[PDB]
């Protein structure tokens, strides 16, 4: 019928338009990502860009903290960013809540993706238009990156990239494992990390960086962190002098 | 009093070798006033045999719910019920009125088809699986019972000396008791067929 | 909205009609043929599968006939998977029938209570509705054997011999030429047998492609033998007509 | 009925006895008490035998289907933290005494649950109606460090030292070891306190004892072929 | 279904000629075992209105929860509506009133006795009573609890009919409040030392005189008897 | 406000249900999968695919566990499988395990299933699941059984078939590759075979994924002690395993 | 209907068409004219009849003993709204013991027509409302329109020729305010700024429906007899 | 015709409703949130629309729960439900939690409303731009809300049709004061380019109102400046535009 694509419902083709659309709007603050794995910690960084100075850098953000040791990181527009940061936390807390231990992100992943496939079976949901990056260290699993899409399908990772121009940092980081020959960074201490996702990111996008145009968290064991400016500004600084 | 206890009547029901027993009496009275000496309580879905005691309207009542659902599993799985399944079956049912519950004791008797094992099992008034493989009675005379039923039982019975010992197992119980006694039938089950004897016993 | 992208599918048409309907029985003719021949001794239910493929398992297959309950069968024709619904809801009715009363349900109750099913979706809701043709047989003593057909409207007919599905025309003039007002049940075989063989779309009629069932007064007394076949019987009597 | 369940650097032993009771009448000489709630969390239960079945029963179904979600092996407190809930909301009208013992990737555990909500946690618990007299033995004897062998012996003593100053136990003694990193095993009828005696005569009669009053057949295997 | 749990003493009050007082001791008590101490319970409501609030802490929480949103209610709109639309004593009372006669009839109380002192706009006294029943009354002089019978004799000695009011001055007002706190920190078991005193006068508005200590107390007498007799 | 409860399937004016017909076309557009059924065992097998190489696909499944005995395998829409095997599962212990406290028979647990889907087909605000499933089990009573549910909520028990949109093709291989007789063994070679044709890509134990209800594990119980329980009859296969079998080709 | 239809679009101009169509429900209406002192508030309103035969519509509903609404447009909503009023400021009368500030009306009035603006299957409200009012902090007059727009004016008008009468009141506006304690002079002069409304209506004594409030008066409603002290 | 709904998706990642609510928006008088150190100072322009009216009779300037300030432009009666559901959800904090709520706080529960009438065909997207601050125990702080569902802490902000000269000012105000300014000095500052942002406007006559939340002078509730302070901020600015 002349519906197919205003609601939820297969075309000729056998497909759905309408989710199609969900990651055409994935784009649109042109925010990049790029999350690596240590081999005790898992590293993720992304843009901050402000438009206008009136506004205050530090509310400005896109890096959520769900759990206490899972983080997320947002690709697409910040209200549906924030709609689905409110989820999570839901059902983090009723995960504690009824089985006596926090929330593992595998299990957050798989939730948060089925509430995706609802939002695209019923014929008045709107799909959101965020790719999340789930960032964990489990001790079961290990460093962990899961990324769930619009669709609901999810995957794990090694490492990974989202925005625009995201091709460019996966070239990136296939040559870095190429070589390695391993699927994670061999390195100790979560600083180093965070200095080798800089050099790539810098690599990748052709421009250098500041403290104010930087966002980096860190998930370490049992915990969950975002660094401050003044600790980016010292990254910064230990890159030049590797 | 308690409900129970305002009908009477019993179920004993035995393993034996190849075969089981099941047996109960007739009497069914509202209390000093006996009514009906041909109320029968074994009913048999398929092969499986449910003997039910307790309270009077719970008897027919359950019979009627369990031949819904055994109905239900033929006309599916085409194939009749097997007696493991069937006490599940009355476990769930039975604990589904955990407030409001029932006030009765069923007794499953059966012999798998599948390996020709004799399998028995018992319930109260909410539930719990009572395991045995050496009998189960239930009843307001289960003391009576369950004494006889110890002393006279010895394992690995034949048929027919199986139809004996739980014959006399009843008929001296239920003379020993004010709520039966009129009148009695044994069910001795086979793995091929099935046989109904009435037996001659006291009235009152 | 919503009123916006509403079709409004249980309105008339100018004709006073539903177009619902007309399409359930449009696409039952690309469903297969199913046939009850009612005998003065029983009832043959005989239906043609849609699919066969020599990697098809066709030995635990019952798409077509269901049993209803131990009195009374059906040969089911149209999308599957709707009716697959109504034949648990049949059940349930059987069950509480017999539940309530403690004896089984006549042929007429039953029949009746599916079809004010298919009825209350094309009366309101704003859905579709179960695309499904049923030849129902039955036994019961106050009429007998009862054979009934019914569709997605939600109406039903009585019958001395049908045929629902695919070339319903062609089979019924067969019929009609061939019927006897009383018949036995092997007469009655034959002529189903003979029915499904000129108006199968394979050249040929075989016992892999044939569900085939009766209900039986061999069980004597009162007592009905219903039979849901073995295609390994189906060959053997698929032989005697002389078929194969 | 008593229930032991003795926490040990390797695991858990959880051991318990075979007759259940009604009244003054012995229901059964034969069941099993140790529940499943899980492959590894075994759980054995006292109280109202239709009680703690059917809650058993329920949470293993949930927690079967959590740990397909998870795609991960169950906890302990999972299961514990399902159970105090649903016990909570009857607000004790469901009376189970459950001990809660399992292996997992975090290590052995062991805990206790009332039937009001309540939960305790030690390296040592007892409950059922017998519990007193196995606790007796089992302070003196127990210290912290054990080895499979010693503290199985320790669990089955408590239980027959219960059998022996208790009139609801009695029968043979199950117990279930479960250790890390291991299948569980299950040593049913670990040790026999207690063989019924022979009886002086045999009481079988001869056939044609009993009168019958009348007989008939009737065939439940089918309907009927001609 | 509610009963008193912990509970506080009596509240008590008069009238004068350009306003009120009202007055409560500072106790919470937890049956004998007089277990909170420094527990006030005059809350003021605006700026010329105290609600004095007897019975259980508990349930009293929950009411000092109330007033405050009230206010907020109140406040909303205008920058006259809060002026010249403020709330009145005769506003404060009604809506305490409705909400306790309601879960009186839903049958879970809120168990208290209140007391509402202010003045109006108008310039008027108003002194009235609400408690667990939906009971409402007004009356020159007024208490709660033990000391409904205890000081209130003594007030209402002073003050016998709404005409001797403007014969009574604001001074005499004070005594007899002081006074009466002293006769039930005597001769009522549950008593604290320490009480809250507001004054809610028309021409200067609410001053609020915390933490008075009773003084001047008899004990001489008790050596020239002894025993039972 | 809401008013999404007009069904958003129709009947067409030729007659057939056009969304049923759309899904049946995204089935072809998915992953390639197979199953075959042995004498002895059945065997299913399918294909990994990420979107990028440097994705996991151990962290990643298209063999799911419904029960012991029974488990899935889908060609068709991800999404749609996931949610999908969840509810299987749920509808599985809800009306079986805590009606009979045991897990259901192949076929009993299929219809369950078909339920579903066909309230995906009715009851507007809903779409059909764009997936066919392979539900491969094991029941006592009938042996092994393999089953296909379409997008339409219809089943059909079949002796082996395939899924996907190399379908055509692996149906014509197995019709002569069907054996009266089958060794799970023989069967493990043929999927892996008929599979190969299927599969452009590096062809390892990673990325076929193998799985066999076959005979029963008493070292996957997690227990022992028991006889009278027996082992899960599923296994998936780590991809050791299955590199033995890409050599005794 | 491209963006015209439904009472959930936008509109590229930032609007919505549904809520000016519910303005010529004003329109279409027939003039009515409000105006207050700091002591009086009178609003003046022409009744109007459907024939010889038929009786006049009544226009002015009594709220309260001190408040009054009186309707220009579909009389069918006027009638929702109208019950509305009244129950809270029964309600208010009854929790409270206070009478209902006309000021916070006009704010729950606001959003009862917002909810019908927002959800689909709705409908904006077809009539506005002229609410005079005399309370603690005085008399006070508020327009109420379709949109949900509540103001607070000296004096104002609604209907058909409305600008004919806003101007009559742009002159005498400094006139009225000073008249205070003579509800006379005020009602005359309400006359007078509906005499500039007609289309050769003529004011008869049951073509004009007065009514007031005051400091020391209840609310009145005066027709047949006792409007012929002004005409 | 991807411009019927909210719900609906287009290849552009456009969803053209909510485009279309900015236009209403666009509509509204001047409306400025001057973030100072010591609290925030709102101040709106309030049309004299006829000589008929009653001056300083109508606020469009009104308080949640008493310590957060709300201004809204665009439609006025729109604007109006948003702020009474605020209240509703700031008086189930309080009851909640005991404490006045957080202006953070505050922000996750308007945007999440906001964000929801997206999401069903059953709503209408709230066509108001929102700013609203004040100080907690945390600090002052200022948020702008679109019709979006979008928000960022702000220095300054402003929304209206004299939002151009508006936003142009506030970047000198802040290039004059890189370090802040007293919200006592503020008050002449609202006045000033509320007048600067009337030239675009000038086929009128207004009213200026003010409004403030800092904890120096009003001790931390949102009060309103009146009488000699408000009219000498008007001599100020009038002075200043002469």
């Amino acid at each position: 019928a002349g519906y197919d694509r205003h609601i939820t419902i297969f075309s000729p083709e056998g497909r759905l338009y309408q989710v199609e659309y969900a990651f055409k709007a994935t784009n649109q603050t042109n925010i990049n990502s790029l999350a690596v794995r240590g081999k005790d910690c898992t590293v993720v960084i992304s843009q901050k860009k402000v438009p206008d100075k009136l506004l205050d850098p530090t509310t400005v953000s896109y890096i959520f903290c769900i759990s206490r040791t899972i983080g997320m990181v947002v690709n697409g527009p910040i209200p549906d960013a924030r709609n689905a940061a409110l989820r999570a936390k839901a059902e983090a807390a009723e995960f504690r809540y009824k089985y006596g231990y926090d929330m593992p992100c595998d299990v957050l992943a798989k939730r948060m993706a089925n509430l995706s496939q609802i939002y695209t079976q019923r014929a008045y949901m709107r799909p959101l238009g965020v790719i999340l990056t789930f960032v964990s260290v489990d001790e079961e699993l290990g460093p962990s990156i899961y990324k769930t899409d619009p669709a609901g399908y999810y995957v794990g990772y090694k490492a990974t990239a989202t925005g625009p121009k995201q091709q460019e940092i996966t070239t990136n980081l296939e040559n870095h494992f190429k070589k390695s020959k391993i699927d994670h960074i061999n390195e100790e201490s979560w600083e180093k990390v965070v200095e080798f996702a800089i050099t790539h990111m810098i690599d990748a996008l052709g421009t250098e960086f500041s403290k104010n145009d930087l966002e980096v968290g860190v998930a370490t064991k049992d915990k969950f962190f975002t660094l401050s400016a003044e600790n980016i500004e010292e990254r910064l600084v230990a890159i030049a002098e590797q | 009093s308690d409900p129970s206890s305002i009908n009477g009547g019993i179920v004993v029901a035995m393993t034996g070798k190849d075969c089981v027993a099941i047996a109960c009496d007739l009497r069914l009275g509202s209390q000093s006033l006996g009514v009906s000496n041909k109320f029968e309580k074994i009913f048999h879905y398929g092969h499986v045999f449910l003997g039910i005691t307790g309270l009077a309207t719970d008897v027919t009542t359950l019979n009627e719910m369990f031949r819904y659902k055994t109905n239900l599993y033929k006309l599916k799985e085409e194939r009749a019920i097997e007696p493991e399944t069937f006490t599940q079956l009355v476990s769930s049912s039975l604990y589904e009125r955990r407030f409001g519950p029932y006030f009765v004791g069923p007794v499953v008797a059966g012999i798998n088809s599948k390996s020709g094992k004799p399998f028995i099992a018992g319930f109260d008034l909410i539930g719990c699986i009572d395991e045995a493989k050496d009998f189960i009675v239930s009843g307001t005379a289960s003391d009576q019972l369950f004494g006889m039923c110890e002393s006279l039982y010895e394992p690995n019975l034949e048929p027919e000396d199986l139809f004996e010992t739980i014959s006399q197992a009843l008929l001296n119980a239920a003379d020993r008791d004010a709520l039966s006694g009129w009148g009695a039938v044994v069910y001795i089950i086979k793995k091929d067929e099935v046989v109904k004897r009435y037996l001659k016993m006291r009235q009152d | 909205g919503s009123r916006r992208y509403d079709s409004r599918t249980t309105i008339f048409s100018p004709e006073g009609r539903l177009y619902q309907v007309e399409y359930a029985l449009e696409s039952i003719s690309h469903a297969g043929t199913a046939i009850g021949i009612m005998a003065s001794d029983g009832i043959v239910l005989a239906a043609e599968r849609k699919v066969t493929s020599t990697l098809l398992e066709q030995d635990t297959s019952t798409e077509k006939l269901y049993k209803l309950n131990d009195k009374i069968a059906v040969a089911v024709a149209g999308l599957t998977a709707d009716a697959e619904i109504l034949i648990n809801t049949a059940r349930i009715h059987a069950q509480n029938y017999l539940k309530t009363y403690n004896e089984d349900i006549p042929v007429e109750i039953l029949v009746r209570r599916l079809s004010d099913i298919k009825q209350g979706y094309t009366q309101h809701g704003g859905l579709r509705p179960f695309g499904v043709s049923f030849i129902y047989a039955g036994y019961d003593d106050r009429y007998g054997y009862q054979l009934y057909t019914s569709n997605p409207s939600g109406n039903y007919t009585g019958w001395k011999a049908i045929s629902v599905g695919a070339n319903t025309s062609a089979a019924q003039t067969l019929l009609q030429m061939d019927y006897k007002d009383d018949m036995k049940v092997d007469d009655a075989i034959e002529l189903a047998l003979k029915t499904l063989s000129k108006t199968t779309d394979s050249s040929a009629l075989t016992y892999d492609r044939l569900e085939f069932a009766t209900i039986r007064k061999g069980a004597n007394d009162g007592e009905v033998y219903q039979k849901i076949f073995k295609p390994q019987e189906i060959k053997d009597i698929l032989v005697k007509t002389g078929i194969t | 009925t008593t229930i032991v369940g003795v926490k040990f650097n390797n695991g858990v032993v959880i051991a318990a006895d075979t007759r259940s009771t009604q009244g003054p009448i012995v229901a059964d000489k034969n069941c099993a008490k140790l529940h499943r709630i899980s492959p590894k969390i075994w759980c054995a239960g006292a109280g109202t035998a239709a009680d703690t079945e059917a809650v058993t029963q329920l949470i293993g179904s949930n927690i079967e289907l959590h740990s397909l979600y998870t795609s991960r092996e169950p906890r302990v407190v999972s299961a514990l933290q399902m159970l105090k809930q649903h016990l909570f909301k009857y607000q004790g009208h469901i009376g189970a005494y459950l001990i809660v013992a399992g292996v997992d990737p975090t290590g052995s555990h062991l805990f206790s649950i009332h039937a009001h909500g309540s939960t305790d946690v030690g390296y040592y618990l007892s409950l059922g109606s017998g519990s007193l007299a196995a606790m007796a033995v089992l302070e003196s004897h127990w210290k912290q460090d054990l080895t499979k062998e010693e503290a199985i012996k320790l669990a089955s003593d408590a239980i027959q030292a219960g059998i022996w100053n208790d009139l609801g136990s009695g029968s043979n003694v199950d117990v279930c070891v479960m250790e890390i990193g291991k299948d569980a095993e299950y040593l049913r009828n670990y040790l026999t306190p207690n063989v019924r005696e022979e009886k002086q005569k045999s009481y079988k009669f001869p056939r044609g004892t009993t009168a019958v009053l009348k007989e008939s057949i009737v065939n439940i295997c089918d309907i009927q072929e001609e | 279904t509610q009963q008193p749990i912990v509970t506080g003493t009596s509240v008590i009050s008069m009238k004068y000629d350009n306003g009120v007082i009202i007055a409560a001791d500072n106790l919470g008590s937890y049956g004998s075992l007089l277990r909170f101490n420094g527990v006030e319970r005059l809350i003021p409501v605006g700026d010329n209105t105290v609600v004095g609030i007897s019975g259980d802490i508990s349930d009293m929480q929950h009411i000092e929860r109330l007033l405050k949103d009230l206010v907020t209610e109140n406040a909303y709109d205008n920058p006259l509506a809060d002026a010249e639309e403020a709330l009145e004593p005769s506003y404060i009372f009604e809506y305490l009133a409705t909400v306790m006669y309601q879960r009186r009839s839903k049958m879970n109380p809120l168990w208290n006795a209140i007391i509402v002192a202010g003045v109006q706009s108008n310039g008027d006294q108003f002194l009235r009573y609400v408690n667990l029943l939906g009971v409402t009354y007004s009356s020159p002089t007024l208490a709660t609890g033990f000391g409904a019978h205890m000081a209130n004799p003594l007030l209402r000695k002073v003050v016998d009919r709404e005409s001797d009011i403007p014969k009574t001055t604001v001074q005499v007002a004070e005594e007899a409040i002081v006074n009466a706190m002293r006769v039930l920190y005597y001769r009522d078991a549950r008593s604290s030392r320490n009480f809250s005193l507001a004054i809610i006068d028309k021409n200067t508005g609410l001053t609020f005189k915390k933490n008075l200590q009773v003084e001047n107390m008899k004990w001489d007498f008790a050596k020239d008897i002894k025993g039972y007799g | 406000t809401d008013r999404y409860s007009f069904s958003l399937t129709t009947f067409s004016p030729s007659g057939k249900l056009g969304q049923i017909d759309y899904a049946l076309t995204a089935v072809k557009q998915g992953v390639t999968s197979l199953g075959i059924k042995a004498t002895n065992g059945v065997v299913i097998a399918t294909e990994k695919k990420s979107s990028s190489p440097l994705a996991m696909s151990e962290t990643l499944s298209k063999v799911s566990l419904l029960t012991p005995d029974i488990g899935a395998v889908y060609s068709g829409m991800g999404p749609d499988y996931r949610v999908l095997v969840d509810k299987s599962r749920k509808v599985a212990h809800t009306s079986y395990k805590r009606i009979y406290g045991e897990y259901p028979p192949t076929k009993l647990l299929v219809s369950e299933v078909a339920k579903i889907m066909q309230e995906a087909t009715q009851s507007g605000g809903v779409r059909p699941f764009g997936v066919s499933l392979l539900i491969a089990g094991h029941d006592e009573f009938n042996g092994f059984s393999l089953y296909q549910v379409d997008p339409s909520g219809s089943y059909f028990p079949w002796k082996a078939t395939a899924i996907g949109k190399g379908s055509v093709a692996a149906k014509t291989f197995l019709e002569k590759r069907w054996n009266d007789e089958l060794e799970l063994e023989d069967a493990i070679h043929i999927a892996l075979l008929t599979l190969k044709e299927s599969v452009e890509g590096e062809f390892n134990g990673d990325t076929i994924e193998l799985a066999i209800i076959g005979d029963e594990n008493p070292d996957l119980l997690g227990y022992t002690g028991i006889p009278t329980d027996k082992g899960p009859r599923f296994r998936k296969l780590t991809s050791q395993e299955i590199n033995d079998r890409l050599e005794a080709l | 209907n491209n963006y015209d239809g439904d009472t959930v679009t936008f509109s590229p101009t930032g609007r919505l068409f549904q809520v000016e169509y519910a303005l010529e429900a004003i329109k279409q209406g027939s003039v009515t004219v409000g105006l207050r002192s700091n002591t009086h508030a009178v609003l003046v309103a022409l009744k109007r009849n459907a024939d010889e035969l038929s009786s006049y519509q009544k226009k002015i509903i009594k709220c309260d003993e001190h408040m009054g609404l009186s309707l220009a447009g579909l009389a069918p909503d006027a009638r929702v709204l109208s019950n509305y009023l009244r129950q809270q400021c029964n309600y208010s009368s009854l929790v409270f013991n206070r009478k209902l500030a006309v000021e916070r009306a006009g704010h729950l009035l606001c959003d009862k027509a917002q909810k019908n603006t927002q959800s689909y299957g709705g409908r904006p409200y077809g009539v506005g409302l002229l609410i005079i009012g005399y309370d603690k902090s005085g008399a006070h007059l508020l327009e109420f329109q379709p949109s949900g727009n509540v103001t607070e004016l000296y004096g104002t008008a609604i209907g058909a020729r409305s600008q004919g009468a806003k101007t009559y009141l742009e002159r005498t506006l400094d006139t009225f305010i000073k008249i205070d304690g003579n509800p006379d002079e005020l009602i005359k002069a309400g006359v007078e700024a509906i005499s500039q409304s007609l289309r050769d209506e003529s004011l008869t004594v049951d073509n004009l429906s007065i009514a007031i409030v005051g400091k020391d008066t209840p609310f009145t409603i005066y027709d047949g007899e006792a409007v012929a002290k002004y005409i | 015709g991807y411009d019927l709904s909210n719900s609906v998706f287009s290849p552009d990642g456009r969803n053209f409703q909510v485009e279309y609510a900015v236009k209403a928006v666009e509509n509204g008088t001047t409306s400025i949130g001057i973030k100072c150190n010591d609290g925030v100072v709102f101040a709106v322009e309030k049309l004299i629309t006829s000589k008929l009216l009653v001056p300083q009779k109508n606020v469009k300037i009104q308080v949640v729960d008493r310590h957060i300030g709300c201004v809204y432009s665009g439609l006025i009666p729109d604007g109006r439900h948003l702020v009474n559901r605020g209240r509703e959800e700031a008086a189930s904090f309080k009851k909640l939690y005991k404490t006045p709520i957080p202006i953070p706080a505050f922000a996750d529960r308007l945007g999440q409303y906001v964000q929801a009438h997206t999401l069903y065909n059953s709503v209408r997207p709230f066509g108001v731009s929102t700013i609203f601050g004040g100080v907690d125990k945390n600090g002052a702080h200022l948020y702008m809300l679109e019709p979006s569902g979008s928000y960022w802490g702000y220095k300054g902000a402003a929304t209206g049709k004299g939002r151009q000269s508006a936003k142009a000012e506030l970047e000198k105000l802040v290039d004059h004061h890189p370090e802040g300014l007293s919200a006592r000095e503020a008050v002449k500052q609202a006045a000033k380019i509320i007048y600067l942002a009337h030239e675009d406007n000038k086929e009128k006559d207004f009213e200026l109102e003010i409004s403030w939340c800092s904890l120096s002078e009003t001790n931390g509730l949102h009060k309103f400046v009146k009488g000699d302070l408000l009219q000498e901020a008007i001599d100020f600015a009038q002075k200043e535009i002469n």
